[PDB]
């Protein structure tokens, strides 16, 4: 049986929420939710795929918002 | 593609390898000289007979303390041999079976064995408790260890086989250092008295002599046709015999890095299926897979001497770490002790 | 790879190698190798019981 | 509650207070229809909006377990069988299919051949024999001795004087066998029969 | 109830009622968190004020029997495993390591390889047979008795007529072993085993 | 079900240690001879060994065939 | 009640059956060191 069908779901609303919290977005999203889709994905032996997409997403949101409000500084 | 050019250098360093060779090859003094002492006929008798073996025994080692001699048979017990009284210091029953390896601890606090079930087994002879508990099964090989030895109580060679000779951590259970250089699996494997450089023969007949800290092939010595049987270092650490299955004989040096000596004769023609050196490494004994195993002149490759003992072949040999007396294991079940 | 005919270009660097690492090495004289392991076979015949015939109680498979 | 982040269920009577997303973990869940607010619906308690449900709260919960974390666990007092009836139940495919393979390995080892002994033939003499039974190996049962009549000296007084039939347990079927293939090896097994 | 200096806390759909520092005790946990402020959480209990925290109470209950009194505990009704998980998901090293123990000392009591049993060779002719047989201490169970060839005094007697091989199986892996560094000991191992 | 192995003492290791899957051994007896007692001679050891089995909830029986009666028949005298 | 006994034309297997309507077929060399059972060839509705 194939069963990324809702890991990827998961995988880009984790992405999200990642996105989030780095927004200082933190009325709007569980800690314990992230938790556990994390621990369920390390289950999966998915650790360079949440290693990567954590390194992506910090990056670009170091790229979308922090660049701009610097140059501007 | 990449191959023909590392293929081409291949050919020409072989063929500047043996220049080199034939160019450092002199004449060899030891044949030419017979005013240097001659071997004279030795007539040797066994003095113990360590009936109490079932199946075939495989290999045979001798304990450091040259008094506890360790031997497995075909169908997974090992014997621990109080060479003085015949006394059972252990059996041991292995989980595995077929077994042709017993490796000895360099304290007496260990032995290791190794069969077809590809898994290298460590007990400790020491538990605390009495008996012999199991120590460590170490798991990974690519086929059957033909042979191996202990460098350390935590460190271990096992000349597995599909030409690998991995370096074993005990400690950790994991290996640590594999040695990956034959085409053809592993046969044998020696440790030189410097303990620093093993000795390994397999089945492309050429023996291969590694470097033990490094993981590179130091040394690659041929001569056989044959696959090769067992290896035995010299006493002195920088030459080893090598038999194999043709009824050749081969002492290579390492300085040399090639043959220095030949050992064969018309009259019996036989795989040397063990090879030996005494403590003073002048007399070069070797079982054959005829019953019966004969002992050389190291030097002038002339008969020192016949053991007409077994019935059977001398399926291993194995002399006292100061050379007293030789344990000549068989395939009749009877380890003979000579001296 | 495959595509570098199953990485038998592995096995002939690696060939390379051990006969660079051979090259590297001196061969010493036959003769000098010789002289020396007779030397020391001479100069140990004394200290290996099997070539002595020794006394009735002098090895612990006798004695 | 009818809709919220978290979900109060009701397995025979007791609440679960679990998320969405642990039921919503599959599509192909008997729990995914029962998260969903369709039509087709009359079964819950009208009093807190919990979802009352006719299963059993002690198979439901290793099932739960599974879409809590990705893997069932069964109770030591709760049969794999009854997990499988939960599973096929939900129809969860992929659980039924490892359930399945679990009392596969679990039957396997039940119905014959939990484990195939082996067995060892020590030779010891009287003089030596009760300490190489007492050091006799850890892990090994003893399971007979025999005495041999010899000609050497019958009875009493001999060096091959008694055959220890000793033997151990091996889990080998439960897990499979196996094996690999070797020339050398068999070449070698060749020679030992001869 | 209120969530205060004494936390109440929503495991499974049940509340559990402890101590802030009971919890506080490692910060190597995914309550520890939780013990500290969080604008992070928003799947919270808002009917009753309590953290609904997901993972069954059945295992949650040695996790939480740890982290008060720093030892894991096995019920014959709770698996060693459902346990292993919740330490997996909570996020307690030191506890992982020691379930893991604990199901590695269940395996090996019961692995292909046994801990217990242990054998002795009574010796004893026929006269006193009956009396060491019947005294035969408890727990230890008898398991053959062989008489011996004699060509010494014929007739049913012999100073080693009767070997009497018996045995017991052992619970050592609580107790552990015995084998630890002492020299003199091994000096008088060496001297016994020669 | 049982089976008894006659052996003599030689390949008597080599038989124990090579017992089949679930093949469990149960029991070993010596035995004499004219010659001597057993050994010096084959017909030394009996070998009584067992095999678990699993019939009891499928049952047993005799699948019907007249020439296995007949062969039967044959075997018996 | 086995009556017949099929040897391999390599030494590497053995069968044999009889009043079972299955053939016992044991491969005699195997990596574990022991025979074992390899096929129970059932489909026969009479002795082999």
């Amino acid at each position: 049986t194939m069963d990324e069908k809702y890991v990827n779901s998961i995988w880009d609303l984790l992405k999200n929420a990642i996105q989030e919290i780095q927004r200082k977005n933190n009325s709007g999203l569980s800690f314990e939710e992230l938790y556990r889709n994390a621990y369920t994905m390390v289950l999966h032996k998915h650790g360079e795929k949440l290693y990567t997409g954590l390194r992506e997403v910090v990056t670009e949101h170091l790229i979308n918002k922090v660049r701009e409000d610097v140059l501007n500084s | 593609s990449e191959l023909d050019q590392l293929r081409q250098e291949a050919e020409q360093l072989k063929n500047q390898i043996r220049d080199a060779r034939k160019a450092c090859a002199d004449a060899t003094l030891s044949q030419i000289t017979n005013n240097i002492d001659p071997v004279g006929r030795i007539q040797m008798r066994t003095r113990r007979t360590l009936r109490g073996h079932l199946a075939k025994i495989y290999a045979m080692h001798w304990g450091t303390d040259s008094r506890l001699l360790v031997s497995a048979s075909q169908d997974g017990k090992l014997i621990i041999w109080d060479s003085y009284t015949t006394n059972k210091v252990h059996a041991i029953p292995l989980r595995s079976s077929w077994v042709m390896t017993c490796a000895y601890a360099p304290s007496g606090n260990y032995v290791a064995c190794g069969g077809l079930d590809n898994i290298c087994s460590i007990y400790n002879l020491k538990t605390r408790e009495g008996n012999v508990r199991v120590s460590r099964e170490l798991a990974g090989h690519t086929g059957y260890l033909s042979c191996c030895r202990f460098l350390d109580d935590n460190q271990i060679v096992t000349s597995s086989g599909d030409t690998t000779c991995a370096l074993w951590d005990i400690e950790t259970g994991q290996q640590t250092t594999t040695f990956t250089g034959h085409t053809g699996d592993v046969m044998s494997l020696s440790l030189a008295p410097d303990t620093r450089l093993f000795v390994s023969g397999a089945c492309d007949a050429s023996a291969k002599l590694w470097d033990v800290r490094e993981g590179m092939c130091r040394q690659t010595f041929t001569g056989h046709e044959s696959d090769i049987n067992a290896i035995c270092f010299f006493p002195n650490g920088n030459a080893f015999a090598t038999g194999s299955d043709d009824a050749t004989c081969r002492l290579f040096d390492l300085r040399a890095d090639q043959e220095l000596m030949t050992y064969s004769h018309d009259n019996i023609i036989c795989g040397i299926t063990s090879v030996s050196f005494s403590k003073s490494g002048r007399l070069l004994l070797a079982g054959y897979d005829d019953f019966n195993c004969n002992v050389w002149d190291a030097l002038k490759a002339d008969r020192a001497g016949v053991l007409a003992g077994h019935d059977n072949r001398v399926s291993c040999l194995g002399v006292t770490d100061d050379g007293m007396a030789v344990a000549t294991g068989s395939w009749d079940s009877f380890l003979k002790i000579w001296n | 790879m495959a595509s570098n005919n199953t990485a038998s270009i592995a096995q002939a660097r690696k060939l390379v190698e051990q006969l660079k690492m051979e090259a590297n090495i001196d061969r010493i004289k036959v003769s000098k190798a010789a002289a020396d392991l007779m030397a020391y076979c001479e100069a140990h015949a004394k200290e290996d019981p099997l070539l002595t015939p020794v006394p009735a109680s002098e090895n612990p498979f006798r004695e | 509650g009818s809709v919220s982040k978290w979900v109060r269920l009701n397995v025979g009577g007791t609440y679960f207070l679990t998320t969405r997303q642990t039921l919503c973990r599959d599509p192909k869940s008997f729990l995914y229809r029962l998260c969903q607010a369709d039509p087709d619906l009359d079964s819950d308690k009208d009093e807190t909006g919990a979802y009352l449900i006719d299963r059993d709260p002690t198979y439901f919960g290793p099932v739960l377990n599974y879409l809590r974390h990705g893997k069932l666990v069964i109770n030591k007092d709760l049969a794999e069988e009854g997990v499988l009836e939960e599973a096929e139940f939900y129809n969860i495919t992929s659980l039924i299919k490892l359930v399945k393979d679990k009392i596969r390995e679990r039957d396997s080892k039940t119905s014959q051949v939990p484990v195939k002994h082996v067995y060892r033939v020590l030779q010891c003499q009287e003089e030596e024999l009760t300490q190489m039974v007492s050091t006799m190996s850890d892990g090994w049962k003893f399971e007979q001795l025999v005495s041999i009549g010899s000609s050497y000296n019958y009875g009493n007084e001999d060096q091959a004087e008694f055959l220890c039939v000793v033997s151990k347990e091996l889990h080998n079927t439960p897990y499979g066998t196996a094996s690999e293939p070797s020339e050398k090896a068999k070449i070698l097994q060749e020679r030992g029969s001869r």
